[PDB]
């Protein structure tokens, strides 16, 4: 796996820019493990950071630039008590081969919103 | 079932008098049932308050009750020295009487590639997109 990391790192300008930014500018935002300032986890280098919004925008832009070329990454983030909502559905297919039609996704999205309304208090308004 | 809505709009308001039409060829009901529907829409406050900011002086008196009786002009036709109504857009709705959870109102794509006169005919039953929903 490390040969792949070397290949993309050395042989793709986007990953070069990403790592140069991380090493030169974003190193001053490093955090000791377990600190509540941790917002980003690099599961490769095992380093946690504390980036404010102003460099968060440039970090996200660079990260997207890497993604557009299919560059390999495992950059995670630590979610606290107050954040967006995330769902994971590890389905177990009885057969080795689904369609997941758009209308089906609309049905599930509406059902999710119904459950959110019933099981939570939403802000009033539009 | 599939229920289609169409919105034909007047090319321009003349002497501060505007008009637009809603065509639902899919539904098929008796004349009295249409009279009941249009009577229920006449006093609907929702449409009226929607039209309050639309520069509509009297949104209440805008719906002509005679719509279920007076013969309708085919799409593209018009009246003496009058310009035909133009189809601004056409909506499509999917209704499941088995279990209503949410009506998926979307827009009909490629409405221009279709025989609009054939599709929008009220008495037509062979429409490629409009389908007969027998009530």
């Amino acid at each position: 796996d490390t040969i792949q990391l070397t290949a993309q790192r050395k042989y793709l300008a986007e990953v070069q820019a990403l790592e140069t930014l991380l090493a030169r500018e974003l190193s001053v935002f490093l955090t000791e493990p377990g600190s509540k300032k941790t917002n980003i986890i690099n599961r490769i280098t095992g380093k946690t950071y504390a980036l404010p919004s102003t460099e968060l925008l440039r970090f996200y832009e660079h990260l997207e630039q890497c993604r557009k070329q299919g560059a390999l990454m495992y950059f995670l983030e630590r979610q606290g008590t107050y954040s967006g909502l995330m769902l994971d559905y590890d389905l177990k297919l009885n057969t080795n081969a689904p369609s997941l039609e758009s209308s089906v996704l609309s049905r599930l999205c509406h059902r999710i919103f119904v459950h959110i309304k019933n099981s939570s208090v939403l802000p009033e308004g539009s | 079932h599939k229920i289609h809505f169409f919105f034909t709009l007047k090319p321009e308001a003349v002497q501060g008098k505007y008009g637009f039409h809603v065509l639902i060829p899919g539904l098929k009901m008796a004349a009295s049932t249409k009279k009941s529907i249009i009577a229920s829409l006449q006093h609907d406050a929702t449409v009226q308050k929607i039209l309050h900011e639309q520069g509509v002086a009297n949104p209440e008196s805008c719906l002509d009750p005679h719509s279920a009786s007076v013969p309708s002009l085919l799409y593209g036709s018009s009246k003496l020295n009058h310009r035909p109504y133009q189809l601004k857009t056409g909506f499509e709705l999917v209704f499941d009487s088995s279990d209503p959870d949410y009506i998926p109102i979307h827009q009909i794509k490629n409405i221009e590639s279709y025989n609009l006169v054939s599709e929008l005919s009220l008495t037509n039953e062979q429409g490629s997109l409009v389908r007969p929903v027998y009530c």
